[PDB]
C-alpha cells in the first residue's frame, strides 16, 4: 500500500543497489541476466548490469540514467555512486521521519560534498612522480599477484613501469598520453617465462629477407608498399621500376609489405631495404604512426621526408628466430614485450595480466592528482564531516552527519564482498583515520587501503591500488546531486 | 504541427511539389551537427543560421521526463514575468513582504 | 533472496543430473520419454534425453549448453559431465548453508581441480600409438560396447589408415588435428566391405560431358567464385587464365559448350556446380589461392594442387576421384554398405577414436576407466588433504568425497549393492600401492584393471573433469537471477 512516496523511492533504490551491491570489486559474485527471450548474459560490473537491466519503478529510472551519466563521464565508479545514493536516501529517509523538512537535509547534503570535495583536493598524494617506482612496482606486482610467475615477477613490474614510461607519448597539449597498442604482444618458445626481457622495439618473427642489411642505419626512409615484388607478363611488373625510383628520392630502408623477390637481393644489399609479410595490421598502423608515415598502395606518378624511419634494426640472432627489430622511430612508439615459455595457450592468462597491468599502470601515470584506493578515502571523509557538522553549527548538522555516515557503506561492501566481516574492517579502518587528525604526528597514516587478498587493513600508498582524483570527485558529485534530485521528488501518495 | 515553427525560425518557405523547388526556396544554416549525450538520446544540433529571427533552444535535461517538464515550467514563468515587466511598468517588494503589509 | 537463489540453482542442478545419472556403463538402464501426444520412446543415451526434455530454469540451460558442447568437443563423456556437476554442486550445498561466502568455496575447488589435473597425469599408464597390437585391443575395449560388434574390423582398419591424413603440422609435431577436413563418402550400395581409403578429394559433382582430358600429371587448382559467360560482347577471365596457364579451373556454376571450347584453349578443365562445403576441402588438398584484382595478379596466384587425377563413374554416380595430391591433409576415405543404418554410428565411433589418437600424440597416456581412476585421484586428494589448513580444506575433501560417484553407480545400475563394493574398493585401493582396481562393468565385480583391460584417453578425461569444475565454479559464483522472469 505505502504510506508515502519517499518510502517507496527509498525502497526502490534500495531494491536497485541491493541488486548491484554484491557485484563491487574485483572479488564481486558475478549477476545472472534472464531475458524474455531467454538469451542470458553474465557480467561482474554495474555498468554492463545497468545498461541492460529491467527497470521499472521511475525513481529506479532516474538512478540507473545517473549512473550512466557518470559511467559516460569518467567510466568506473557506477556501482560506488549507485550505493552511496541509495545509502544516503535511505538515511535522509530515516531522518524526515525523524521529522527534519527535506530542504535543510538538500542544503547539508550541498554543504557536505562541497566540503567533501575540497578536502579531497587538499589530502591527496602526489606520488605519481618521477620519484614514485617502489609504490608503482609494488602496485604491478600486487595485480600480477597469484600466479606462477611470481618467482620472476618483480622483473616484469620493474621492467613494465619504465617501459611505458620511455614509451609515453607526448600530444599536442603537453601531457602525456600513452597509446596501449603502441606495446605489442610477441610470443616465444624455448626458454621458460622466467627467462623473457625487455625490448625497446618490436620483432615480428618471419623469413630472412635478406642478408645485407645492417643493424643501424644513419637514414632511414621506410617506402612501405603492400604489392609484392615479382615479374609478371609507372611499371607494368613491380619489381624494379618504382624501388629504384624512389631510392633517387632517398629510400634507404624500405619495408616491403609485399612478397620476396628473386632479384632483390642485390638491391637489398645496395640500399638496404627488408621485404616482410603476415604483418599484423595493427602492428602495421603502429609502426607507420611509429614511423611517421602513411601507408602506401602503389607509387604510380610525398616522397621528400614523410617516409618513416627505422634506425636502427638489429638483425641477429634473437630467441633462436631472425625477428626484424625495427626500432628508434621517429616517433618512440614502436615496440613490443616478449612472452617465453612453450607457447601462447597456456601463457594467454600471463599475456592478459601483462595487458592489465600495463592498463593499470597507464592509467595510475595519468591523472597525475591521485588518491589511495581501498576505502582509506572514504574512512578519512568520515572522518572529516564528523568534525565539521558539529563545528557548521547550523540546523543541517544531522544532515552532514548522515551524509559522512553513508559515505562509510562503501568500506562494507567490500569488505563483505571479500568474505571478510564487514563491521569488523570497516571499524578497524576507522579507528586507523582517527588518529590520521587527531594526533598531529601521525600525518603518514591516511592510506590504510584494503589488501583483499588477506582482507586485513594495509598500506595502500605502498601497496599501489589507486584512483583518479578526478574519478571521485564527479563520483560524489553525481551521487550528491542524484540524491538532492530524489530526494526533492515527493508529489505523490502511495 | 512543428512544420510552421519551423519555417518562421530556419526561414525555409513551404514546399509541397518538385515543379518550384530551389536552394533558396529554404532555409540555410551555418552549422548542422548531431551528437550524442551519455549514449541514450540524439539529439541534433543545428547550430547557427543566417536569420535565426526572435528564437532560442535550450536542451532542457533533468533527472526523469518530469523534472525535465518543471525545467520548462521555471523557464516559461520567467519569460511570462519578463513580459508582464514589459506590459505593465510598477514594481514592489516581493519575498512575502507585500502579502502581510496587505493583510495588515 | 540472498543465498536462496544460489540453493535454487543448485537444487536445480541436482535435479537435472539426477534424471540421467544411471544411463552410464555397459548396463544402462533405460528411460522413457512420453510425449503429451501419446507417443513413446525408447532411449538410452543420457545426452539425446536432454536434449528431447525442456526445462525451463535458467542454471539447466547453461548446463543443457556445457553438455552439448562437450559432446560436440571432444566427443563421449557427457553423462560422467554432467553427474560431476550435480554432485559437487550438491555436496556444496551443505557448505553454502554453513554461512562460508561462496568465495573461499571456489578458490577450494579451484586448487583441488589443480590438484586433480597432475595427479591424473601422475598414474596415467602410457600408450603407443600405431602399434597395431595393443591399440587393436583398445578398438576391442574402448571402441566396441556399440553397434560395430560384429563389424569391429571395418572400424579398426578405417581408423588406423585414415590418422594419418588430415594432421597439420602448424607448431609441433602433427599435434594439430581435425575431423572435418577428411573427405568422407557415404554412399550405398554394393557390400560394406567396399569402403576404402583414397590420398585425395572427391567430388560428387562433375561436368556433364567428360569427353575430355579432366586428369593433368599436375592439376594447379585455383579457386574462382565467377561464372564465365559466352563472351565480352566474360571472355576477359579466358585470357586471364591464359597469362599464368593453369590446367584446373573451379567455379560454382556451369559453363556453356562454348565457353568450354574456350576454357580449352585456354588450357584448363571447367568443374562446375561445386559446393562450398566441398570447395573448401578442395583448396585445402590442393593449396589453391584465389585472386581477381589486375593489379594484383602475380606468379603467386596459380600454385600447383592434385598430383594425379581420374574420374571414374560407381553406381551410375558422376564420381571425381582425385588422388596422390600435394598435401595429404584433406585425403579420402570411403565409404560403402548396403544400407546406411549403423555406418553413421560407425562413423561417429570413428571420429572418437580419431580424438583418440589425436590426444595419443598430445599425451600417450591412458587413464584406468571403471572407477579406477577416480578412486585413485580421490585417495590422492583426501591424503594430500591432511597437511591442508584453514576452512578451505572442507570442501578440497568434499570435491573428493563427490568425485566417486561414477563407480557408484556401475556398481548400482548392476543390482550389486553400491556400498560394500565401494568400501571394499576404497578400502583395498589405499593399501594397495599402485595397483589402481576399477570395478567391471557388467558383472559388477571388483577386479584388477590391468586384467579387464579398459581405458580412456588422458584428454578426454582430463577435459571432463575440468568442465564438470568450470560449472560448479560458474553456479556458485551466480548471486542473483532477478532481470524480469
Ligand atoms: N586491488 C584492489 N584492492 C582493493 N580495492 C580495489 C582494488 N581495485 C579496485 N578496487 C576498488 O574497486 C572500486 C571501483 O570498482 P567499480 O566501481 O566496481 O568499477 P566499475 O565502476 O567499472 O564497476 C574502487 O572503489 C576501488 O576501491
Ligand atoms: N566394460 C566396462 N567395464 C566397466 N566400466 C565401463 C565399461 N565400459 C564402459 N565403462 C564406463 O563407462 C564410462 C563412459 O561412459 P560415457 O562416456 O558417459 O558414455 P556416453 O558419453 O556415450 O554417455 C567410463 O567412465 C567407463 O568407466
Amino acid at each position: 500500500t505505502g504510506e508515502t512516496i519517499r518510502s517507496q523511492n527509498v525502497m526502490a533504490a534500495a531494491s536497485i543497489a541491493n541488486i548491484v551491491k554484491s557485484s563491487l570489486g574485483p572479488v564481486g559474485l558475478d549477476k545472472m541476466l534472464v531475458d524474455d527471450i531467454g538469451d542470458v548474459t553474465i557480467t561482474n560490473d554495474g555498468a554492463t548490469i545497468l545498461k541492460l537491466l529491467e527497470v521499472e519503478h521511475p525513481a529506479a529510472k532516474v538512478l540507473c540514467e545517473l549512473a550512466d551519466l557518470q559511467d559516460k563521464e569518467v567510466g568506473d565508479g557506477t556501482t560506488s555512486v549507485v550505493i552511496i545514493a541509495a545509502e544516503l536516501l535511505k538515511n535522509a529517509d530515516e531522518l524526515v521521519k525523524q521529522k527534519i523538512h527535506p530542504t535543510s537535509v538538500i542544503s547539508g547534503y550541498r554543504l557536505a560534498c562541497k566540503e567533501a570535495v575540497r578536502y579531497i583536493n587538499e589530502n591527496l598524494i602526489v606520488n605519481t612522480d618521477e620519484l614514485g617506482r617502489d609504490c608503482l612496482i609494488n602496485a604491478a606486482k600486487t595485480s600480477m599477484s597469484s600466479k606462477i610467475i611470481g618467482i620472476n615477477g618483480d622483473f616484469f613490474a620493474n621492467m613494465v613501469v619504465d617501459a611505458v614510461l620511455a614509451i609515453k607519448y607526448t600530444d599536442i597539449r603537453g601531457q602525456p598520453r600513452y597509446p596501449v597498442n603502441s606495446v605489442n604482444i610477441l610470443k616465444a618458445h624455448g626458454r621458460s617465462q622466467m627467462e623473457s626481457m625487455l625490448i625497446s622495439g618490436y620483432a615480428l618473427n618471419c623469413v630472412v629477407g635478406s642478408q645485407g642489411m645492417p643493424k643501424r642505419i644513419v637514414n632511414a626512409k621506410i617506402a612501405c608498399l603492400d604489392f609484392s615484388l615479382q615479374k609478371t607478363k609507372r611499371e607494368s611488373d613491380i619489381t624494379k621500376e618504382r624501388i629504384q625510383k624512389i631510392l633517387a628520392t632517398g629510400a634507404n630502408v624500405i619495408l616491403t609489405t609485399g612478397g620476396i623477390d628473386d632479384m632483390c637481393l642485390k638491391y637489398f644489399v645496395e640500399a638496404g631495404a627488408m621485404a616482410v609479410r603476415r604483418v599484423l595490421k595493427r602492428d602495421l598502423k603502429r609502426i607507420a604512426k611509429a614511423s611517421g608515415a602513411t601507408i602506401l598502395s602503389t607509387l604510380a606518378n610525398f616522397e621528400a621526408a614523410m617516409l618513416g624511419q627505422a634506425e636502427e634494426v638489429v638483425q641477429e640472432r634473437i630467441c633462436d628466430d631472425e625477428l626484424i627489430l625495427i626500432k628508434n622511430t621517429k616517433a618512440r612508439t614502436s615496440a613490443s614485450i616478449i612472452l617465453r615459455g612453450a607457447n601462447d595457450f597456456m601463457c594467454d592468462e600471463m599475456e592478459r595480466s601483462l595487458h592489465d597491468a600495463l592498463c593499470v599502470v597507464k592509467r595510475v601515470l595519468e591523472s597525475k592528482s591521485v588518491v589511495p584506493g581501498g576505502g582509506a578515502v572514504e574512512a578519512a571523509l568520515s572522518i572529516y564531516l564528523e568534525n565539521y557538522a558539529t563545528s557548521m553549527g547550523s540546523r543541517e548538522q544531522l544532515a552532514i552527519a548522515e551524509f559522512a555516515r553513508s559515505l562509510l557503506v562503501i568500506p562494507n561492501t567490500l569488505a563483505v564482498n571479500a568474505a571478510q566481516d564487514s563491521t569488523d574492517l570497516v571499524a578497524k579502518l576507522r579507528a586507523f583515520h582517527n588518529e590520521a587528525q587527531v594526533n598531529p604526528e601521525r600525518k603518514n597514516l591516511k592510506w590504510i587501503g584494503l589488501d583483499l587478498s588477506n582482507g586485513k587493513p594495509r598500506d595502500n600508498k605502498q601497496a599501489g591500488v589507486f584512483e583518479p582524483t578526478i574519478v571521485k570527485v564527479k563520483s560524489l558529485k553525481f551521487a550528491t546531486e542524484a540524491a538532492i534530485t530524489i530526494l526533492r521528488i515527493d508529489d505523490l501518495i502511495k | 504541427e512543428d512544420i510552421e515553427f519551423i519555417c518562421k525560425t530556419i526561414g525555409t518557405k513551404p514546399v509541397a511539389h518538385i515543379d518550384q523547388f530551389t536552394a533558396d526556396m529554404l532555409g540555410s544554416a551555418e552549422l548542422a551537427e548531431e551528437v550524442n549525450l551519455n549514449g541514450s538520446g540524439k539529439l541534433l544540433k543545428i547550430t547557427g543560421c543566417a536569420s535565426p529571427g526572435k528564437t532560442v533552444t535550450i536542451v532542457v535535461r533533468g533527472s526523469n521526463k518530469l523534472v525535465i517538464e518543471e525545467a520548462e515550467r521555471s523557464i516559461h514563468d520567467a519569460l511570462c514575468v519578463i513580459r508582464c515587466l514589459v506590459k505593465k511598468r510598477a514594481l514592489i517588494a516581493g519575498g512575502g513582504a507585500p502579502e502581510i503589509e496587505l493583510a495588515l | 533472496s540472498g543465498r536462496k537463489v544460489q540453493s535454487g540453482n543448485i537444487n536445480a542442478a541436482k535435479t537435472i543430473a539426477d534424471i540421467i545419472r544411471t544411463c552410464l556403463g555397459p548396463k544402462s538402464m533405460m528411460k522413457m520419454l512420453l510425449d503429451p501426444m501419446g507417443g513413446i520412446v525408447m532411449t538410452n543415451d543420457g545426452n539425446a534425453i536432454l536434449r528431447e526434455i525442456q526445462v525451463q530454469h535458467p542454471a539447466a540451460k547453461s548446463m543443457i549448453e556445457i553438455s552439448r558442447t562437450q559432446d560436440e568437443e571432444v566427443g563421449d563423456g557427457t553423462t560422467s559431465v554432467i553427474i560431476l556437476a550435480g554432485e559437487m554442486l550438491s555436496v556444496a550445498e551443505h557448505f553454502l548453508e554453513q554461512q562460508m561466502h561462496p568465495t573461499v568455496v571456489i578458490s577450494a575447488y579451484r586448487k583441488a581441480l589443480d590438484d586433480m589435473i597432475s595427479t591424473l597425469k601422475k598414474i596415467s599408464i602410457p600408450v603407443d600409438i600405431s602399434d597395431s597390437d595393443m591399440m587393436l585391443n583398445i578398438i576391442n575395449s574402448s571402441i566396441t560396447t556399440k553397434a560395430i560388434s560384429r563389424w569391429s574390423s571395418l572400424a579398426c582398419n578405417i581408423a588406423l589408415d585414415a590418422v594419418k591424413m588430415v594432421q597439420f603440422e602448424e607448431n609441433g609435431r602433427k599435434e594439430i588435428d581435425i575431423k572435418k577436413y577428411a573427405r568422407v563418402e557415404k554412399i550405398p550400395g554394393g557390400i560394406i566391405e567396399d569402403s576404402c581409403v583414397l590420398r585425395g578429394v572427391m567430388i560428387n559433382k562433375d561436368v556433364t560431358h567428360p569427353r575430355m582430358r579432366r586428369y593433368i600429371k599436375n592439376p594447379r587448382i585455383v579457386l574462382l567464385d565467377s561464372s564465365l559467360e559466352y563472351k565480352k560482347g566474360i571472355q576477359q577471365l579466358c585470357e586471364d587464365i591464359i597469362q599464368l596457364k593453369p590446367d584446373v579451373v573451379i567455379t560454382e556454376k556451369g559453363i556453356s559448350d562454348l565457353a568450354q571450347h574456350y576454357l580449352m584453349r585456354a588450357n584448363i578443365t571447367a568443374i562446375r556446380r561445386v559446393r562450398k562445403t566441398d570447395n573448401n576441402r578442395i583448396a585445402r588438398a590442393c593449396g589453391a589461392r584465389i585472386v581477381s584484382r589486375p593489379e594484383e595478379l602475380r606468379e603467386d596466384d596459380v600454385g600447383t594442387g592434385a598430383g594425379l587425377l581420374e574420374i571414374k563413374k560407381i553406381g551410375d554416380e558422376y564420381f571425381t576421384f582425385i588422388t596422390d595430391c600435394k598435401d595429404p591433409k584433406a585425403c579420402t576415405i570411403l565409404l560403402r554398405g548396403a544400407s546406411k543404418e549403423i555406418l553413421s554410428e560407425v562413423e561417429r565411433n570413428l571420429q572418437d577414436a580419431m580424438q583418440v589418437c589425436r590426444n595419443v600424440l598430445l599425451d600417450p597416456q591412458l587413464v584406468p576407466g571403471g572407477g579406477a581412476s577416480e578412486m585413485a585421484v580421490a585417495h590422492a586428494l583426501t591424503e594430500k588433504s591432511k597437511a591442508m589448513t584453514g576452512v578451505e580444506q572442507w570442501p578440497y575433501r568434499a570435491v573428493a568425497q563427490a568425485l566417486e560417484v561414477i563407480p557408484r553407480t556401475l556398481i548400482q545400475n548392476c543390482g550389486a549393492s553400491t556400498i560394500r563394493l565401494l568400501t571394499s574398493l576404497r578400502a583395498k585401493h589405499t593399501q594397495e600401492n599402485c595397483e589402481t582396481w576399477g570395478v567391471n562393468g557388467e558383472t559388477g565385480t571388483l577386479v584388477d584393471m590391468k586384467e579387464l583391460g579398459i581405458w580412456e584417453p588422458l584428454a578426454v578425461k582430463l577435459q571432463t573433469y575440468k568442465t564438470a569444475v568450470e560449472t560448479a565454479v560458474l553456479l556458485l559464483r551466480i548471486d542473483d537471477i532477478v532481470s524480469g522472469h
